């Protein structure tokens, strides 16, 4: 599913911006 | 036509209002940023409870002010680290925005001062926590929830807009909820007065708007298109776009092609395609009738925005609140303590503050 894909990112956690 | 003639001056009435609201507004920022304010407190005024959050610019403490009793989040920045970071534009600029607004969803600055090694920010306590966190838990929000925050940044950006700033950097983790539940934007870093265009590669990259990727000259429009991705993320549970890797998300950005769980509504995905619109000459927020086509789209139909404005609609969500100076909605950091050089650091570089 979408969701999963989501999951399977790593990138649910607080994103940070470019700069860092 | 889709309007008949009392909804049609109703709406024409209201839109001439904003107008004249905005005239004012922009008269009273152009005061104060000509004219900034310093120097109101100490260090000794507060006593330091628990940080709230914690990043390369410094901490945010929990404190709380000695005479008055009065909770406040004091942003605690490091010079020498500021500057290593190359930062000290940005820094200046986040305090000279903050002092210089005033709206009911931009949090408000109340002391500002700096001593040997820090600079310091008091701003006023928002005890809900970050959006980000209930987003997670809650899975989703409903459509008239994620509606109500919406109502919130679109007048923000409006006000914003009509100021020459540009904002960059919406997400959720950036929208703190207050008691009653309102929207309180915090960030200022790397918004800029820009009354035409500006080149800067920055955001963050979910959020990030095609001609920024592309390494294009850009215009306020960009946070048109982050309010698409925030209300998408929203209703969603997830971004539009995502990956592995920062390059993967940008190839779906620029690609021109989104796709939608099945529980949206058909306004909700018209909005979106409108916001989400890679065409600069067809996005959303960048059209001849401006901030209108937004308002005036069929999802929000029901948002009644003076009363948005003037904090009389009922929140759908109340976060949890013990009393005064409850941290039960942020997390746990490990506390440092805050210390002070004996010689003053970086005093040429920070003389504005
Ligand atoms: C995520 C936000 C924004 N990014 C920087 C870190 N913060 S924060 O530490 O929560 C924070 C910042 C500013 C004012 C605040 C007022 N009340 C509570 C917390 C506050």
């Amino acid at each position: 599913t979408t969701y999963a894909d989501f999951i399977a990112s790593g990138r649910t956690g607080r994103r940070n911006a470019i700069h860092d | 036509g889709h309007m008949g003639n009392a909804a049609a001056a109703k709406k024409g009435s209201e839109q001439e209002s904003v107008k004249e609201f905005l005239a004012k507004a922009k008269e009273e920022f152009l005061k104060k940023w000509e004219s900034p304010s310093q120097n109101t407190a100490q260090l000794d005024h507060f006593d330091r409870i628990k940080t709230l959050g914690t990043g390369s610019f410094g901490r945010v403490m929990l404190v709380k002010h000695k005479e008055t009793g009065n909770h406040y989040a004091m942003k605690i920045l490091d010079k020498q680290k500021v500057v290593k970071l190359k930062q000290i534009e940005h820094t200046l600029n986040e305090k000279r925005i903050l002092q210089a607004v005033n709206f009911p969803f931009l949090v408000k600055l109340e002391f500002s001062f700096k001593d040997n090694s820090n600079l310091y920010m008091v701003m006023e306590y928002v005890p809900g926590g970050e959006m980000f966190s209930h987003l997670r838990r809650i899975g989703r929000f409903s459509e008239p929830h994620a509606r109500f925050y919406a109502a919130q940044i679109v007048l923000t950006f409006e006000y914003l807009h009509s100021l020459d700033l540009i904002y960059r950097d919406l997400k959720p983790e950036n929208l703190l909820i207050d008691q009653q539940g309102y929207i309180q934007v915090t960030d200022f870093g790397f918004a800029k007065r820009v009354k035409g265009r500006t080149w800067t590669l920055c955001g963050t990259p979910e959020y990030l708007a095609p001609e920024i990727i592309l390494s294009k000259g850009y215009n306020k429009a960009v946070d048109w298109w982050a309010l698409g991705v925030l209300i998408y993320e929203m209703a969603a549970g997830y971004p539009p776009f995502f990956a592995d890797q920062p390059i993967q998300i940008y190839e779906k950005i620029v690609s021109g092609k989104v796709r939608f769980p099945s529980h949206f509504s058909s306004d909700l995905k018209d909005l979106l395609r409108n916001l989400l619109q890679v065409d600069l000459t067809k996005r959303f927020g960048n059209l001849k009738n401006g901030v209108n086509d937004i308002k005036n789209h069929k999802w929000f139909a029901t948002t009644d925005w003076i009363a948005i404005y003037q904090r009389k609609v009922e929140a759908p969500f109340i976060p949890k609140f013990k009393g005064p100076g409850d941290t039960s909605n942020f997390d746990d950091y490990e506390e440092e303590e805050i210390r002070v050089s004996i010689n003053e650091k970086c005093g040429k570089e920070f003389t504005e503050f």
